[PDB]
């Protein structure tokens, strides 16, 4: 599933995102804009064999299990498949994992490159929620 | 011939106003965090003291210090030379060149 800005803004607020960690709702739609493009089925390989899964493209090595990654440690205790579904559930509970990891959301690469420190709130500007 | 760099800073100095700034850190592992695309290593030279961010980013970072990184445990002493980086959200953390471990725990 591809979804609309204001309606992954909506879907992540219904499940608890917003201001999560002190990271408001904004963070986490622009997060996903620049990881996946909104989409869920998102899957990319990395050189160093694992996987980036899903809307916030968690990665296989210490987060799901895709059962090809050594080293696998499964910290969310989910299949990497999980993380593809159209609801998001999964992906937003092992991100609430992830940012709750001792870095916030410094652990996603997109975020930090094209989010972190603008006006994201922009993100979110104009949305029913 | 390489030789492990003088500390040139204590982690608590480690400012946003050292914007731009070669520094090199020297202390324990307080933390590790592997993300994938993003690595980071805390390193503190206090007890409850700070513990600065040293950030690996695929792509930016030499492959190198990803090799290094693999080798790390929580309480190897390390020296760290890299560049202070304010965050953005404006709060800092070190872009490494050099990674040393002194020893492992």
């Amino acid at each position: 599933k591809v979804f609309g800005r204001c309606e992954l803004a909506a879907a992540m607020k219904r499940h608890g995102l917003d201001n999560y960690r002190g990271y408001s709702l904004g963070n986490w739609v622009c997060a996903a804009k620049f990881e996946s493009n909104f989409n869920t089925q998102a899957t990319n390989r990395n050189t160093d064999g694992s996987t980036d899964y899903g809307i916030l493209q968690i990665n296989s090595r210490w987060w799901c299990n895709d059962g090809r990654t050594p080293g696998s440690r499964n910290l969310c205790n989910i299949p990497c498949s999980a993380l593809l579904s159209s609801d998001i559930t999964a992906s937003v509970n092992c991100a609430k994992k992830i940012v709750s990891d001792g870095n916030g959301m410094n652990a996603w690469v997109a975020w930090r490159n094209r989010c972190k420190g603008t006006d994201v709130q922009a993100w979110i500007r104009g949305c029913r929620l | 011939g390489s030789v492990y760099p003088k500390k040139t800073h204590w982690t608590a100095e480690i400012t946003p106003n050292l914007h731009g700034t070669e520094v090199v850190v020297a202390g324990w592992v307080a933390s590790l965090g592997d993300y994938g695309r993003v690595k980071i290593v805390k390193v503190s030279d206090r007890e409850g003291g700070a513990a600065v961010s040293v950030y690996l980013e695929y792509g930016k970072t030499p492959d190198h210090l990803f090799k290094v990184f693999a080798e790390l445990s929580r309480e190897d002493v390390v020296v760290i030379k890299g560049i202070v980086e304010a965050s953005k959200a404006a709060g800092v953390e070190i872009f490494p060149s050099e990674i040393w471990i002194l020893n492992k725990a």
